[PDB]
């Protein structure tokens, strides 16, 4: 007349932060070790 | 199933690669050194931010079901065209939408 | 000082349990 689940594609947005957070620990991780 | 609903099923099997990722991380790596608190750090970030989802969309969810009312009123019933209504087929029911002017029975003898 | 091996994932599972019933919870209150 005129005028769900979670958002697979705006919750992404979160794993891609989580993702680039986990890739600067394998940069800060590795050059220590 | 209303427990894995809320949240995408792709949306959980993308959490589980990001627990295994975090955990692979942390292999690669009780305080350790600096990176386990950046690993760690992320991890929390986001599993606020998943938890507080699942908690929105179920109580969206939740509150949709208690915000939907079904035919109720018969003037309601009225203007809707989903659910179909009759009467008898010889009555003073029947009789009665018809004789009737007034409004609301007169749309739904219509 | 958690004694780790299968006791470790037992506290997980009991956390996953403890978070579903509370996010549950906060939910159906709302």
């Amino acid at each position: 007349a005129k005028d769900s689940a979670l958002s697979l594609s705006n919750v992404a947005g979160v794993f891609y932060i989580l993702v680039g957070g986990l890739g600067l620990a394998m940069l800060v991780a590795l050059i220590e070790f | 199933f209303s427990f894995l609903d809320p949240l995408a099923y792709e949306i959980w099997m993308a959490i589980v690669f990001a627990y295994i990722l975090v955990s692979v991380v942390l292999f690669l790596v009780s305080p350790r050194s600096l990176s386990a608190r950046i690993v760690a750090g992320v991890w929390w970030f986001f599993t606020l931010i998943i938890i507080s989802s699942y908690t929105a969309n179920l109580a969206a969810f939740l509150t949709v079901e208690r915000m939907v009312s079904p035919i109720e009123s018969a003037e309601d019933l009225s203007k809707q065209t989903e659910i179909a209504y009759g009467t008898l087929d010889s009555g003073s029911t029947k009789e009665f939408f018809r004789r009737s002017k007034i409004a609301v029975f007169d749309k739904m003898w219509t």
